[PDB]
RNA sequence: GUAGCGGCGAGCGAAACGGGAAGAGCCCAAACCAACAAGCUUGUUGGGGUUGUAGGACUCCGAUAUGGUAGUCUGUUAGUAUAGUUGAAGGAUUUGGAAAAUUCCGCUAAAGAGGGUGAAAGCCCCGUAGACGAAAUGCUGACAACACCUAGGAGGAUCCUGAGUACGGCGGAACACGAGAAAUUCCGUCGGAAUCCGCGGGGACCAUCCCGCAAGGCUAAAUACUCCCUAGUGACCGAUAGUGAACCAGUACCGUGAGGGAAAGGUGAAAAGCACCCCGGAAGGGGAGUGAAAUAGAUCCUGAAACCGUGUGCCUACAACAAGUCAAAGCUCGUUAAUGAGUGAUGGCGUGCCUUUUGUAGAAUGAACCGGCGAGUUACGAUUGCAUGCGAGGUUAAGUCGAAGAGACGGAGCCGCAGCGAAAGCGAGUCUGAAUAGGGCGAAUGAGUAUGUAGUCGUAGACCCGAAACCAUGUGAUCUA
RNA sequence: UAUCCGGGAGUCAGACUGCGAGUGAUAAGAUCCGUAGUCGAAAGGGAAACAGCCCAGACCACCAGCUAAGGUCCCAAAAUA
RNA sequence: GGUGUAGUGGUAGGAGAGCGUUCUAAGGGCGUUGAAGGUCGAUCGUGAGGACGGCUGGAGCGCUUAGAAGUGAGAAUGCCG
RNA sequence: UGAAAUUUUAGUACCUGUGAAGAUGCAGGUUACCCGCGACAGGACGGAAAGACCCCAUGGAGCUUUACUGUAGUUUGAUAU
């Protein structure tokens, strides 16, 4: 059958131009006020998926 | 080429590995797997992604926007191949479609001044971009929104 | 498209007992018993033509010595004082000369004697 | 190129020029041998199934309880081990067919045609009529012609005389300029066509 | 594998548009009319009428045609299925038991498919190409007959257009959609409409707009499947394989029963299957015969290995041996003629194979021996390498024709040529931001795509064997309570 | 030789010896780290035999030679130096 | 192809190149003047393995190029004999 | 007349030592002519049974309850009849 792409990353990530994979950032749900602005302020920005991790989810997200 | 005679390109095929027959081939025995263990096992393994238990990288990353239905996506078209045609040329998605150019024009042609344009062109397409639209008619065209 | 066993099989294993004829029964006659043997006779094979060489230069220095003896010498001397004198003969000659030309060897000898007193 | 164009009595007439585009390319070895793989693939029928342990007939129960028996454990006597027993894997019915580029497709059959030229066992005759099918007759035209070896005849559409009369021979194979493969081509060792099959295959290719 | 659904996990997963295969549309209920019967309506009958650019009744007009059918054991006719007839062309020579083989000259072919015949046959036989053939009975198609449907225009004053229905509350279920913001469809229960100025739907809901007209029915073709029958096919099996079953197989056998379930093919061209004689009670042999061959004698083609035995060239009764290997006298023998072969006193070294282990000669595991069988495969997708074609392009899918082929058509669709943003959106830029700032992702700085092949992965049993168990039909109180 | 990009893995039971520590009793062929080696996955020579110690890394042939650890009276090669 | 230099222990495992089995296509062959198969031999190659003789056997089978796999067994207290 | 369990092949000694730490098989030494028969049971960690004890598996099953979540029944109300 056709392979199945993982729905759960598909939300989660985003397919960029140069092939990589755009992510967002954890810990900027809740709890802030154990957090410096600092900390909040760069878990604002978006981050790309480590090449250790992209190498184990690939074919998860190959027809996304 | 004689029936008697074929011979394949050079690099086109390849034989095929078989494993678990004897020790010399390289994968006799274990056939490669090594030695017990989940991998080891037919039908063996873990799912994709799966990280043993630890909370797999997409449960720690968030959820993130969401899809607009109304959304309307552009078929692009850059200057350069608006070049492909001749002066006084009357460009339209039909002869786009028919030179080729654009097989699937999507919500309608957009045409983007990645290039640079030569010709003098009366040009027709869903959208223009404002360097777009000032490169055509700079050189001497003119640009009507269909 | 199958491919029953066929005969190659049993020329495999013919080859693997043909090479372990003449041995105790079993080890001759059983392909199992016969490869097992088979295989430690490769061992040993490999490993007694290196064995072998060191036998015979062992039984040439033997008999040497015996001769150095009685030539009144030592083979230890003996070696020494060939060396001293530039003789290349080696072991085997020597032990050769030794059983067959025992004047050959005393001529030696006596060169070797001679270097050793210079 | 130009191929002398023989009359049926075997009297050599002109030549004719054949298209360039067609007849007059290099071959390319490569693609010919694909086009020959592929086409003999197709030719496959490819029905051929064994029972697995599923398939084959009972072996439902356990042949003896797990332990004590002193017996090797066993699950069903129908297990692939068992004298009788499902085959693991082995053939399943399945398509060994597949489809090339239409270009190289293209490319095949002129590569074989511009072959058959460049060597000269392309023999063009005017016409091949018979007033009635006889093989005989053809053997004859054969003869006149000089052919001996395989022979691929190329018959235009309609010429049912000549098509029955040829079919017959050992070393002949016929087929309509409408219908001719590369496989077809490469087995035969000299074309003989006819000038409305080759003016019927230029344009159909 | 998109939109979506989902302890937003594991997974599940559309539809419309577009391209094709095939194509076909029709009947009632109601209004109203006529008759009938009872009890002005109310049931039966026939007419009437069938719908959304609203239709119909009803009222005026005009036509009594025009076309169609998915009907009929209605014939007539053709074809076809179920037996069949015909169907070309070779003799010699060598080997041989036997010729089809060999050799020499021929012949036939709309037939050189195939099978058989004393070995391998175009020309010996059955056939094949081709031609021809049906009393009888089905099947199909036509033709006719019979039959059944088939009216246009203009008006709306009034009447009809499917009720315990639609819909709602509650509880479930089906929709990819798990109650969720949740339409749409259905079930149970309760409540419960409107009716043309009407009603339903366009994913809660409302307004506008658009589309349609439920609560009645029928309908061929494209589609699914093959127990069977006929004719064939196979880089499918070839007697541990292939159906369990090539053979008197669902048999023998097992079980109370449900149920489980085997083994077992081959003389020879032809039985010509050994007359007769001899030993023996026979069995079985030895002759004599048959035969090309009987060491092809029915346990019958070939006849491996384990295993058993006869004969003997060498060695062996002071030796402690993983049984070999290395060195070697003697004896025996003479080959793919090789600085040969068998045996071997004696001397040196030397704790099997496998699995699993930090480590096994291991007193850890597995194998009694021999033979056969017995484990990474295929399909559909993902990705990479290699190869080929084309190249800012690449390519067709279903489907039609065609030998179950190639191939042709088929450009719908997919990938790539533009990215950035959650999105509106902008675009070689874009997003964040007050910002011409910085920064992120991109462009500058371009190669892709179709197919083949190989590696790996995903979905499938997914390399093979193995549970204790779980669930759903059945069979058992002939033992035992 | 290092990087970096990509295809394919196996490994997550380690053992002992020397040196530096902890735990232990300044016990253990104990245990747990650090560090080097060997074994693991390494045949050969020495340590009687003896994975982990000493010497040393087998592509092969030789009835050639020089050495390492370790040895030279006999078993047993070489000094009754 | 020659010379030179260097290198060539190895489990898990990666890469490369080959041997052999059945079948398909094509070409070219061999077979009652004896195929396959079996058996013996002192034969060839670096390896899987390949020939050639004698005997047995009695009718099919190699070789070259390419293609496809039910393609290789010694172990599973494996199954059958 | 005629089995069976077992069985890697065995020309199958003792002591001390070594070794995966309890050796018929390894080292050193000792003893021992070849083949059996009738007896015994020290050893072959002998055979038989993939230890039931012990631990482990995000195994199984039966059982318990104020474990969690359901549920047959029982009961109470609304509502229809
Ligand atoms: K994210
Ligand atoms: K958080
Ligand atoms: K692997
Ligand atoms: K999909
Ligand atoms: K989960
Ligand atoms: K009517
Ligand atoms: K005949
Ligand atoms: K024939
Ligand atoms: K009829
Ligand atoms: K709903
Ligand atoms: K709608
Ligand atoms: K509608
Ligand atoms: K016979
Ligand atoms: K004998
Ligand atoms: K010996
Ligand atoms: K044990
Ligand atoms: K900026
Ligand atoms: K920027
Ligand atoms: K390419
Ligand atoms: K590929
Ligand atoms: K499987
Ligand atoms: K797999
Ligand atoms: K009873
Ligand atoms: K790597
Ligand atoms: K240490
Ligand atoms: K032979
Ligand atoms: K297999
Ligand atoms: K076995
Ligand atoms: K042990
Ligand atoms: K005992
Ligand atoms: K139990
Ligand atoms: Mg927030
Ligand atoms: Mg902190
Ligand atoms: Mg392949
Ligand atoms: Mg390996
Ligand atoms: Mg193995
Ligand atoms: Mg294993
Ligand atoms: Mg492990
Ligand atoms: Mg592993
Ligand atoms: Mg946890
Ligand atoms: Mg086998
Ligand atoms: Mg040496
Ligand atoms: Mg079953
Ligand atoms: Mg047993
Ligand atoms: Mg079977
Ligand atoms: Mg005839
Ligand atoms: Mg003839
Ligand atoms: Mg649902
Ligand atoms: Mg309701
Ligand atoms: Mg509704
Ligand atoms: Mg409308
Ligand atoms: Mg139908
Ligand atoms: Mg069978
Ligand atoms: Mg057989
Ligand atoms: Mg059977
Ligand atoms: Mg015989
Ligand atoms: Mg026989
Ligand atoms: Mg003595
Ligand atoms: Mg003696
Ligand atoms: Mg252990
Ligand atoms: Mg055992
Ligand atoms: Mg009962
Ligand atoms: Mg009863
Ligand atoms: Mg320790
Ligand atoms: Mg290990
Ligand atoms: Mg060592
Ligand atoms: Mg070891
Ligand atoms: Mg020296
Ligand atoms: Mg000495
Ligand atoms: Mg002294
Ligand atoms: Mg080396
Ligand atoms: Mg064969
Ligand atoms: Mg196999
Ligand atoms: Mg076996
Ligand atoms: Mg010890
Ligand atoms: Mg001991
Ligand atoms: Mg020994
Ligand atoms: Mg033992
Ligand atoms: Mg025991
Ligand atoms: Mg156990």
């Amino acid at each position: 059958p056709k392979q199945k792409t993982h729905r759960g990353l598909a939300k989660r990530v985003k397919r960029t131009g140069g092939g990589g994979l755009k992510r967002g950032r954890a810990f900027t749900s809740h709890r802030f006020h154990g957090k410096t602005k600092k900390q909040r302020r760069q878990l604002r920005k978006a981050s790309m998926v480590a090449k250790g991790d992209y190498k184990r989810i690939r074919q998860q997200l190959a027809r996304m | 080429m004689k029936l008697h005679e074929l011979k394949p390109a050079e690099g086109s095929r390849q034989v095929r590995n078989r494993v678990g027959r004897g020790t010399s081939s390289g994968n006799g025995k274990t056939a490669g797997r090594g030695q017990k263990g989940q991998k080891a096992r037919s039908g063996g393994g873990v799912r994709l992604g799966f990280e043993g238990g630890q909370t797999p990288l997409f449960r720690r990353l968030p959820k993130r926007g969401f899809t607009n239905i109304n959304r309307k996506d552009y078929a692009v078209v850059n200057l350069d191949t608006l070049n492909r045609f001749e002066d006084g040329t009357e460009v339209t998605p039909v002869v786009l479609k028919e030179a080729g150019i654009v097989k699937n024009e999507k919500a309608g042609i957009k045409v983007l001044a990645d290039g640079e344009l030569t010709k003098k062109l009366t040009v027709k397409a869903a959208k223009f971009s404002k360097s777009a639209q000032e490169a055509i008619e700079a050189a001497g065209g003119s640009i009507e929104v269909i | 498209a199958r491919v029953k066993g066929g005969t190659v099989t049993r020329k495999r294993r013919k080859k693997v007992l043909k090479l372990a004829k003449g041995y105790y029964g079993s080890k001759h006659t059983l392909f199992k018993s016969a490869k097992e043997q088979v295989m430690n006779s490769y061992y040993y094979a490999f490993r007694d033509r290196r064995q072998k060489k060191r036998d015979f230069r062992k039984l040439w220095i033997a008999r040497i010595n015996a001769a150095a003896r009685m030539n009144g010498l030592s083979y230890s001397k003996l070696m020494h004082g060939l060396k001293l004198a530039e003789i290349d003969i080696n072991r085997k000659m020597l032990a050769d000369l030794a059983v067959n030309d025992a004047a050959a060897f005393t001529a030696l000898a006596e060169q070797a004697k001679d270097a050793l007193s210079k | 190129p130009n191929v002398a164009l023989f009359k049926q009595d075997g009297t050599q007439n002109g030549e004719i020029t054949l298209n360039e585009e067609i007849f007059g390319i290099e071959p390319n070895e490569s693609v010919v041998y694909d086009a020959i793989i592929m086409q003999r693939a197709s030719l496959r029928q490819g029905t051929h199934a064994v029972k697995n342990r599923s398939a084959v007939r009972g072996g439902g129960r356990k042949p003896w309880r797990q332990k004590g028996t002193g017996r090797a454990r066993q699950g069903s006597i129908r297990s692939p081990q068992w004298r009788g027993g499902g085959v693991v894997f082995g053939p399943t019915p399945r398509s060994y067919s597949y489809k090339f580029p239409k270009k190289v497709r293209r490319l095949a059959m002129k590569s074989v045609l511009s072959d058959k030229v460049a060597e000269n066992n392309l023999v063009a005759v005017e016409g091949l009529s018979f007033d009635a099918p006889k093989t005989k007759e053809f053997k004859q035209v054969l003869a006149n012609l000089s052919i001996d070896t395989k022979v691929l005849v190329v018959l235009e559409n309609g010429n049912d005389f000549a098509a029955l009369s040829a079919r017959n021979l050992p070393n002949v194979s016929v087929v309509t300029s409408d219908n001719v493969s590369v496989l077809d081509v490469v087995s035969a060792n000299k074309v003989l066509a006819t000038q409305t099959a080759l003016t019927q295959i230029e344009e159909v290719l």
